[PDB]
DNA sequence: ATCAATATCCACCTGCAGATACTACCAAAAGTGTATTTGGAAACTGCTCCATCAAAAGGCATGTTCAGCTGAGTCAGCCAAATTAGCTTATCATGATTTTTTTTTTTTTTTTGACACTTTTGGTAGAATGTGCAGGTGGATATTGAT
DNA sequence: ATCAATATCCACCTGCACATTCTACCAAAAGTGTCAAAAAAAAAAAAAAAATCATGATAAGCTAATTTGGCTGACTCAGCTGAACATGCCTTTTGATGGAGCAGTTTCCAAATACACTTTTGGTAGTATCTGCAGGTGGATATTGAT
C-alpha cells in the first residue's frame, strides 16, 4: 500500500463543490500539492527549532512558517484557520 | 487560388494551441533522444513507461516559458521576429548560460 | 471512538500528519499541537485551490476537474500563483494571452 | 542494441514551432530553429544526469519518474503530476 | 579651458567603483529607511549594528546585479541609456513579476 | 522622505558597479521602487524571524536566515 | 594522541561533523565514514578556495586576504562560480567589464 | 560558547601559504562558505537517506550528495579527496 | 460595400475508457491508558550593546546652465521566412509477448549508538609583540580635447 | 600632431590599528571499553514492468516554390544627459553616557516520548456499475482577402 491524501482531498473536495468531478490526473496534481506544501513547512518548521537551539517542533513553528511561506491574504487566513483547529482541539475530549 | 496575409495564420495558430494541453514535441523521436543522452551518462539504463514523460511534460513547460521571456526581448527591441540573439539574452539575465 | 481530525475539527488525518512529521524527522519531537495546526492549513490550502478549481470546470462547462483546471485556477490567482510559481502542473498548458503589438492593426 | 545518433534532429521544425504558438510566438527567425534544439539538449543533459543519479545511488538499472521529479525539484523545475 | 566629453568621469568612476569593494550608501539615509520600513510591520525594533549592515550589502549588491541584467536590456535595444523599459523586462524575466 | 534620503548622484555610484552607460531621469524613480520593494520582502521574513525568537532587537542572522530563504544568500554575517 | 580525524589524515574537524551532522537532524544514525568524507571535501574546497584566493595578494600586493580576494577569484573561476553564482559575498563589487559599445570610437 | 571552522580554515590555510595571513572579514567569509556547503551536502544527503527508506546516511550518501552538488570537474577531485581521506582512516588503528 | 471560400464552433448523438461504488480485511495505523522524563518557561540579573547626542570638517548633494548627443521620428530594398500543397516516411495506437529488473520476504554478519569513564580540545579574556594597511603626499605619466 | 587642461599609478612612508603570540582555564567536547540494539548485507523467489515486435494507418514532417511584410541601415531634429561648477546641508566620527535589552542561570510545570493494548481505518483486491468526455456529423457564424 502506498499511503496518500486522495480522500481528504475528495472529502474536502464535495464539500466546496458537492456535485463536481476530479480526474486521476488532477487528483494526483494534487496529491503531488498538500504533500509539497507539507515538506516545505515541515522543513521550516524544523529550521526554526534549530535557529533557535530548540529540540521541539511546535504549533508556534508552523505558524512562523505558514507566516514565511504562505504569501498574503493566503497565509492571514491558514493561520487563522489553524489556530483555530488546534483551539478547538486543546478544548476536545 | 486564396492565401492568408503575412501572420494571419500565426495569430490563428497560435490562439488554437494556447487553450490546448497536449504535448506537441512526438512521443517518439523524443524519446530516444532521452535514451541517447542519458546513454551516454550510463551505459545499458532502463527508463519507466512514464518517467519519460516526466521528461516531456517538464522539457516542453520548459520550452514553452522560453518564447515567452523571448518576445518580451524581441519586442523590447520594436521586433516581432525572434532570434538567437534574444533567446541568449533571455538566457543571460534568467542566469542560465554557464 | 473518534479520530483527531474530528477532535480537531478538520478532516485531513491528523495523525498522520503527525506520524510523517517523525519518519521525516524535522525535529526530535513533535509537540501536540503542531500536527493539527498542520493539517488545518494543509485543509485550508485545499480547499482553497479546489474552488477555483471547480468554479474553472464550471466556465469549461465540464464536471470533472483535470489539471488544466487546477492550473487555470493556479495561474489565475495573484496569490496561489506565487505559492506556485515555480511548480509545474502536468498538463495544464499555458493561460490563454497574447502580446500586443503582435496583433495586427492600423486600418 | 542500434546505435543511437542525431536523435536531437527529431525535434522537428514544426513541433519546435508548435511550441513556439503556446510561447506566444508570431514571427520566427532561422538560424533558431537550431539554437532551440541545442538548448533542450542542454535541459536534458542537466536534468537526465541528476535523475541518473539518483538512480545509480538506488543500485538501480531503471531511471524511475521520481528519480526524475526528484532530479527536477533539485532543479528548481519542481514538476506536479507524476506521484511523489 | 578643458571639459570632458561625456564619458570619461562616467568611466573613471566606473573603472573606478568596479575597482572598489566600499559601500555606496550613506549608512543612515538608508538605515532611516530600513527602519521607516520594519515598522510597518514591527513597533519599537532595534537593529544590530551587524543587521542594517547586512541589508546593506544585500541590498547594494542586488540593485548591483539587476543594473548589469539591466544594462544589456538596453543595450539589447541598441542603445545605451538604461531606461525605465529596461528594469521592467529584466525583473519581470527574473521572475520578479511572474 | 526616508526613501529620498538615496540620493540621486548616489544611486549612480551603485549603477556604476553594474557598468551602467549613462542613465536616465525616470530612472531614479524607478529604481527607488526596487530597492524598496527588495526590502520589504526581506525585512518582512527577517522582522517574522525576530518575532519567532520574543526579541525585539533584529539581529544579523535575522537577516542572513532571511536572505536565504529568499534566494539571495550572503556570506559574512553568519557569526 | 590519536583522533578520527588524525587517522584519517585530516585537517577539519572531523570530529565535531559527527556531531553536526546529527544535531542538525539530518538523519538518526550516521555511519562512520560519512563523518569524515564530508570533511574531507569540506578541507579540499576550503584550501582549493583560499587558494585561488591567496593568488588574489600576489595579484594586488597585499600579502594577506581580504573579501575581493575570495571575490575576485571564484568570479573569476568557472566551477566556483557556478557553485556559488547564488551567493553573494560582501565587500566584493563587480568585474573590470564594459560591453565593448561603451568605450569611446562608436 | 560559541564555535566556528575559523581554526581548521586557518591549519590549512597554513598549507597552501604559509607566507600569509587573512582579514578578519574574509575569515567570517570564509566561515560561512564551510558552514553553508555543509548544510548542502548534508540535507541533500539527508533525502537521499529518506527517499531510500535507509535510517542512515553513509559515506555513499555523502558522494552520491557531493556529485549532485559540486560542479564537473570541480566535483571528480572533491570526490577524490573524500574517498582518499576515508579510505586511509580505514588502516590507521 | 459585396462575396465566397475558410474555419471556428453551438448543440447533438453516441460508446467505450475512465471514474464511481460495493465490500471484504490487513497490517499498518492511530486512538487509548500509564509509567517516566525533560524541554523550556517563569523568574533573577549579569554584561553586551543599541539609542541619542553634540562636536567638527567638508564632502557629497543640489540647482542652473551649455552643447554635443544619440535617442526617437521616418522611409524604404533587400531579402528573410510566412504559407500553402505535393508526396511519402516514421509515428502511433492496437495488442501482445518476451525476459530482466525491482520488489517480497527471510538468515546472519556487520555496524552503531548509548552508558558510564578518561583526557583533549579549541574559545575566552586579557595583555602584548609585531607587521603592514591606510591614504596621502611628491609627481612625472596619462588620457582627451581644442588648437 | 602639438599643447594645455585635468586625473592615475609607482613609491617611500610611518602612524595606528589592528593581524598575530602567548598563558593560562575550562566548559564542552572527542574518544574508549563495553553492551545490546538494528541495520545493512546478503539471498533465493514472486510480481510488475519494460523492451521487442508485427501492423495497418497516417497526419505530420518534408520540401519547392511564391511573396507579403518585417528586418535593417540611414537620414536629422531635438529632447536629454553628462559635464561643469558653486551656495551649502547633514552625514561621519570621535567619543560618550545611559538605559533598554538579550543573554547566563536555577528550578519546576506541564508537555511529550516510551511501552501496553485495543481496535479503527484507509488501501489492495476481485467486481461490477456507472457516466462522461472524447470522436463523428450537421451544419450556424465570424473571419478573411480580393472585387
Amino acid at each position: 500500500r502506498k499511503e496518500s491524501y486522495a480522500i481528504y482531498v475528495y472529502k474536502v473536495l464535495k464539500q466546496v463543490h458537492p456535485d463536481t468531478g476530479i480526474s486521476s490526473k488532477a487528483m494526483s496534481i494534487m496529491n503531488s500539492f498538500v504533500n509539497d506544501v507539507f515538506e516545505r513547512i515541515a522543513g521550516e518548521a524544523s529550521r526554526l527549532a534549530h535557529y533557535n537551539k530548540r529540540s521541539t517542533i511546535t504549533s508556534r513553528e508552523i505558524q512562523t512558517a505558514v507566516r514565511l511561506l504562505l504569501p498574503g491574504e493566503l497565509a492571514k487566513h491558514a493561520v487563522s484557520e489553524g489556530t483555530k483547529a488546534v483551539t478547538k482541539y486543546t478544548s476536545a475530549k | 487560388p486564396h492565401r492568408y496575409r503575412p501572420g494571419t495564420v500565426a495569430l490563428r495558430e497560435i490562439r488554437r494551441y494556447q487553450k490546448s494541453t497536449e504535448l506537441l514535441i512526438r512521443k517518439l523521436p523524443f524519446q530516444r533522444l532521452v535514451r541517447e543522452i542519458a546513454q551516454d551518462f550510463k551505459t545499458d539504463l532502463r527508463f519507466q513507461s512514464s518517467a519519460v514523460m516526466a521528461l516531456q511534460e517538464a522539457s516542453e513547460a520548459y520550452l514553452v516559458a522560453l518564447f515567452e521571456d523571448t518576445n518580451l526581448c524581441a519586442i523590447h527591441a520594436k521586433r516581432v521576429t525572434i532570434m538567437p540573439k534574444d533567446i541568449q539574452l533571455a538566457r543571460r539575465i534568467r542566469g542560465e548560460r554557464a | 471512538a473518534k479520530t483527531r481530525s474530528s477532535r480537531a475539527g478538520l478532516q485531513f488525518p491528523v495523525g498522520r500528519v503527525h506520524r510523517l512529521l517523525r519518519k521525516g524527522n524535522y525535529a526530535e519531537r513533535v509537540g501536540a499541537g503542531a500536527p493539527v495546526y498542520l493539517a488545518a492549513v494543509l485543509e485550508y490550502l485545499t480547499a482553497e485551490i479546489l474552488e477555483l478549481a471547480g468554479n474553472a470546470a464550471r466556465d469549461n462547462k465540464k464536471t470533472r476537474i483535470i489539471p488544466r483546471h487546477l492550473q487555470l485556477a493556479v495561474r489565475n490567482d495573484e496569490e496561489l500563483n506565487k505559492l506556485l510559481g515555480r511548480v509545474t502542473i502536468a498538463q495544464g498548458g499555458v493561460l490563454p494571452n497574447i502580446q500586443s503589438v503582435l496583433l495586427p492593426k492600423k486600418t | 542494441r542500434k546505435v543511437l545518433r542525431d536523435n536531437i534532429q527529431g525535434i522537428t521544425k514544426p513541433a519546435i514551432r508548435r511550441l513556439a504558438r503556446r510561447g506566444g510566438v508570431k514571427r520566427i527567425s532561422g538560424l533558431i530553429y537550431e539554437e532551440t534544439r541545442g538548448v533542450l539538449k542542454v535541459f536534458l543533459e542537466n536534468v537526465i544526469r541528476d535523475a541518473v543519479t539518483y538512480t545509480e545511488h538506488a543500485k538501480r538499472k531503471t531511471v524511475t519518474a521520481m528519480d526524475v521529479v526528484y532530479a527536477l525539484k533539485r532543479q528548481g523545475r519542481t514538476l506536479y503530476g507524476f506521484g511523489g
